RNA sequence: ACGGAAACGCUUUCUAGCUCGCUAUAAUUACCCAU
C-alpha cells in the first residue's frame, strides 16, 4: 500500500532494501537489478502517466491489467528483477489502482525507484 | 455605414504533425520532455492564435518590407496596419483577430486507426566525435488533424480601397504557412500545413464577398 | 536590531506607489519578528543576520563560485534548479536527486568532481526539516540570476 | 526578393530501413523494437529529423575543415543551410526537411505483400558457450518509396552562392547513397537510392533551368 | 470468458492448476507443460497481436480461425498442452473474439500464461 | 444633488533555434525419443 504522503520514502526504503554485488570488491556497491533493466519497467508506467492526464480510466484499463503481465514476465526471468518486486511491492500496488490518483501515484512511484536507483548507484 | 467585420473560416487540415511547445516546465523522470499547448477542459491539441500571428507575421514580413526590419514596430505600412504596431499612434488596435484553433475532426480521427490524438515522437541525438546518445520525447499531434481556423477582418472606415489589397497579403500568409512551416522544429518536419475550405463571410453587416471568395479558389 | 524592505521596480514607475510597496513590506519585516530582511516581496523574510550569513555570503558566494568558474552549465541549470526549488514536493526530493546524478554523467570528468562537490552541498540544503534553507537558496539564486542578464 | 525551391526526390529503399522509435507497450514474443509510423495509417515513414540528421553528419567530413565537436562548431558552410543556435545571423538557415512518408502504396501490392513492415528475427549469439539471444525488430520492406521533399529558402542574402548551397544538396543526396538512412545501420538498413530529383520554384519567381541540370551528373 | 480486467488473474490463477510433477521430486514442482512447448502456441497469438494494431479485424479473420486449429493440434497431441486448454480455457476464449479489443485481449491473455509460466518454474 | 463625473490594463510579441532512436548482435545451439 502507498498514498500520496508515502509513495517516496517507502521507494526510498526499498532501493535501499535491493541487495548489492558484495562478491567481486573491485568497483564495489553495485546493485544486481541494472540501469536499462529497471527503465523497460518504466517505459510501461511512464507511457500512462502520461495517457491519465488525457483520457479517462475506464478507456484506459487494459493497459493497466498489461502492466501485471509486464512486471511479472520481466521478474520471472533475470532473477534480479525479482529481488526488486519483492522488495519494492510492485504487485501490491497493482491491486489498488482503481483510480486515475492511484495511477498516477504508482506511475509517479515507479519514477522514485529510478530516481534512487540512478542516486545509490 | 462604412463600418463591416468579415471572417476567413479555414480548416487546417494539416501533414508532418505539428509541436506548438507548451509547458516547458520540468517534466516526469522518463516522461514527455517536451508537450503540446493543450485546451485545459479536454486535453485535445489547439493551435493558438499567438502562434500563428507571429509566424504568418514573420513570412509576410519578408515579402513586404523593402529593408530587414530589426523590429515588429520596424515593418513597413501594409504589415502594422494588418498585424498592428505599438509605436504608431495611428496603427493600434490593429485589423486583424486571430482566434486559437481547436480540433473539429475529433470524431472523424475516432472510429479510425488512431487512439490518442498526440503521438510521442521518440528522437536521439548524436555526439559529433564520441558518438553518444540523448534521447528526446517530443510530442505532437498526429497527422490528419483539422482545425476550424477564424481570421476576423475589421473594415474600419478609414480602410477606403485597401480591403481588397490585404487580400492580397493575407492569402499569401496563407500560402506562405502551406510552404513554410508552423511552430517548433520546423527543420526537422513538424510542419506542412495545409489551409482547405477556405472562405469568407460576412458576421456583421454590410459588405458583399461576392466577388472576393473566387480570390480563396 | 532595524528590519530592512527593498522594493525592485522597473524605470517610471510612481514614488507612491515604489515608497508604498516597499512601505507595507518593510511592514512583513516588523511581523517577522522584526528583526528581518524582506526582498521584493511578502515572502522572503529572512532574519536579518541570518540573510548575511546564510545567503549572501554563504550561498551566493558558492553559486558565484561554481557558474563562475565551469564552463558547460548555464541559466538552463539555474532555472530548473529555481523550478524545483518552489514547488518542493516529496516526490521533486527524488527528482531533484535524478537530475543532479544525471548531470554528474554528463561533465567531461574534469569537472565533475567539481561539480560533485556542488550537487553534494545542493542536494544538502534542498532535504531538510527546518524548511530554512531551502528559501535562502530559492533567493540566492534569484540574486544571482539577475546580476547575469545580458539586455 | 524572397523564393522558395522545393526538392521533389523519391527515396527508394534497396535494404530495408529501421527508423525506430519504442512502442512501450509491446509484447512478449513480439516486435520489441519497432519502426515509427504514421499514427493514423499505420504507414512506415520517414522523418525529417533522421534526414536531416545523417545529411550533416556525412557533411561534416567533407565540407569541414577543423572537425567539429559540436554542432555549433559547423564551419559556417554547413550551418548556412542546416542552422547553427549558437551564431547570430544563422539560426533556421534555409532548409526544411519534411517528413517522407510514404508514395506507393498499391505498387507494393500486386507483388505480394502481406504487411508493409517486414518483421526480422535476428539472434545475438553468444560465441562462448552458443547461447541465443532473439530480437524481432521491424523493416520498411524493399521497394518502398518515400516522398522526399526538401524545402529551400532564398532571402536577398544569398547573392552568389545560390548555386553554391546545391552542390552540397547534391551531394548530401549521394553521400547518403554511400550510407545508411538511419537503422540498425551496419547489417543492411537502408542502403538507400535518392531517384528522380526535381527542383521547382514554389513562391516568388525564380527560374531553376540551370539549377536542374547540376542535379542529373 | 475474460473481460478487460480479468484476463490477468484467470491466466494466473490457470497456470497454478497445472498439475506438476509430483513424481520424481529430485528438482520437484516442473511442470508436465514445457517452455519451449508453449511458446509455440504464443507465436501464433503474437503475431496476430501486431497485425491487429496495424490492420483490420475483417481482413485478418482467416488466420483467427485458424488459432482454434492450431490449438486443438498442439493439444491433440502431446497430452500436457491439452493439460492447459482445458485448465487455462483456450478454445471457450476463441469463441468470443469477435472484435479487434478481444482479438487484442486474447492475444494478451496469451503473453499473461507465459509470463506466470516463467515466473512459477 | 456620494472625493464625485467621463476612462478596456491595453497596444506590439511564433515556446522558438540547434539535435540520426542511435551503438554492438549468423534464429541459433544440443542429439536423441516413443515401443
Amino acid at each position: 500500500i502507498l498514498t500520496d504522503e508515502n509513495y517516496v520514502d517507502i521507494a526510498e526504503k526499498a532501493i535501499l532494501k535491493l541487495e548489492r554485488n558484495t562478491r567481486n570488491r573491485k568497483n564495489p556497491d553495485a546493485f544486481f537489478l541494472t540501469t536499462s533493466k529497471l527503465r523497460n519497467l518504466l517505459s510501461l508506467t511512464s507511457t500512462l502517466f502520461d495517457e491519465s492526464k488525457v483520457k479517462e480510466y475506464d478507456a484506459l484499463l487494459d493497459r493497466i491489467a498489461y502492466l501485471r503481465v509486464q512486471f511479472v514476465y520481466q521478474a520471472g526471468r533475470e532473477i534480479a528483477v525479482k529481488d526488486l518486486i519483492e522488495k519494492a511491492q510492485i504487485l501490491e500496488a497493482l491491486k489498488e489502482i482503481k483510480d486515475r490518483e492511484t495511477l498516477q501515484r504508482f506511475c509517479r512511484y515507479m519514477e522514485a525507484l529510478v530516481a534512487y536507483f540512478k542516486f545509490y548507484g | 455605414m462604412t463600418f463591416a467585420k468579415i471572417k476567413f473560416s479555414a480548416q487546417i487540415r494539416l501533414e508532418t504533425g505539428l509541436h506548438i511547445g507548451g509547458s516547458d516546465a520540468f517534466a516526469a523522470i522518463g516522461a514527455i520532455n517536451s508537450p503540446v499547448i493543450k485546451d485545459p477542459i479536454t486535453n485535445l491539441p489547439i493551435i493558438p492564435g499567438s502562434s500563428l500571428k507571429g509566424k504568418m507575421r514573420t513570412l509576410l514580413a519578408k515579402v513586404y518590407n523593402e529593408k530587414v526590419a530589426e523590429k515588429p514596430s520596424d515593418d513597413s505600412d501594409i504589415l502594422s496596419r494588418l498585424f498592428g504596431n505599438s509605436k504608431d499612434k495611428r496603427f493600434k488596435m490593429g485589423r486583424l483577430i486571430f482566434r486559437d484553433a481547436f480540433l473539429s475532426n475529433a470524431d472523424e480521427l475516432d472510429s479510425l486507426g488512431v487512439r490518442s490524438y498526440t503521438e510521442v515522437k521518440f528522437e536521439n541525438t548524436i555526439d559529433r566525435i564520441t558518438a553518444e546518445a540523448n534521447p528526446r520525447q517530443i510530442e505532437r499531434a498526429i497527422r490528419n488533424s483539422t482545425f476550424d481556423f477564424e481570421l476576423i477582418y475589421e473594415i474600419t472606415d478609414e480602410n477606403e480601397n485597401q480591403v481588397e489589397e490585404d487580400f492580397k497579403v493575407i492569402r499569401d500568409g496563407l500560402k506562405l504557412l502551406e510552404l513554410d512551416y508552423l511552430g517548433g522544429s520546423g527543420s526537422r518536419g513538424y510542419g506542412k500545413v495545409a489551409f482547405e475550405n477556405l472562405k469568407a463571410t460576412t458576421v456583421f453587416g454590410n459588405y458583399d464577398v461576392k466577388t472576393l471568395n473566387e480570390l480563396l479558389t | 536590531t532595524l528590519s530592512a524592505g527593498i522594493g525592485l521596480f522597473a524605470d517610471k514607475t510612481p514614488i507612491s506607489l515604489m515608497a508604498h510597496q516597499t512601505g507595507e513590506l518593510e511592514e512583513a519585516a516588523k511581523g517577522n519578528e522584526k528583526d528581518s530582511i524582506s526582498l521584493f516581496s511578502s515572502d522572503y523574510t529572512f532574519k536579518f543576520d541570518r540573510f548575511i550569513t546564510n545567503v549572501y555570503d554563504d550561498k551566493l558566494e558558492q553559486i558565484r563560485y561554481f557558474f563562475n568558474h565551469q564552463d558547460e552549465r548555464g541559466k538552463n541549470f539555474i532555472y530548473k534548479l529555481i523550478e524545483l526549488l518552489r514547488n518542493h514536493d516529496r516526490m521533486n526530493m527524488a527528482r531533484l536527486a535524478y537530475y543532479l546524478t544525471r548531470l554528474e554523467e554528463l561533465t567531461r570528468e574534469t569537472d565533475r568532481d567539481k561539480f560533485k562537490t556542488f550537487k553534494n552541498l545542493f542536494y544538502s540544503w534542498y532535504t531538510n526539516k527546518n524548511d530554512k534553507d531551502r528559501k535562502e537558496a530559492e533567493l540566492a539564486l534569484l540574486l544571482y540570476i539577475y546580476e547575469i542578464r545580458k539586455d
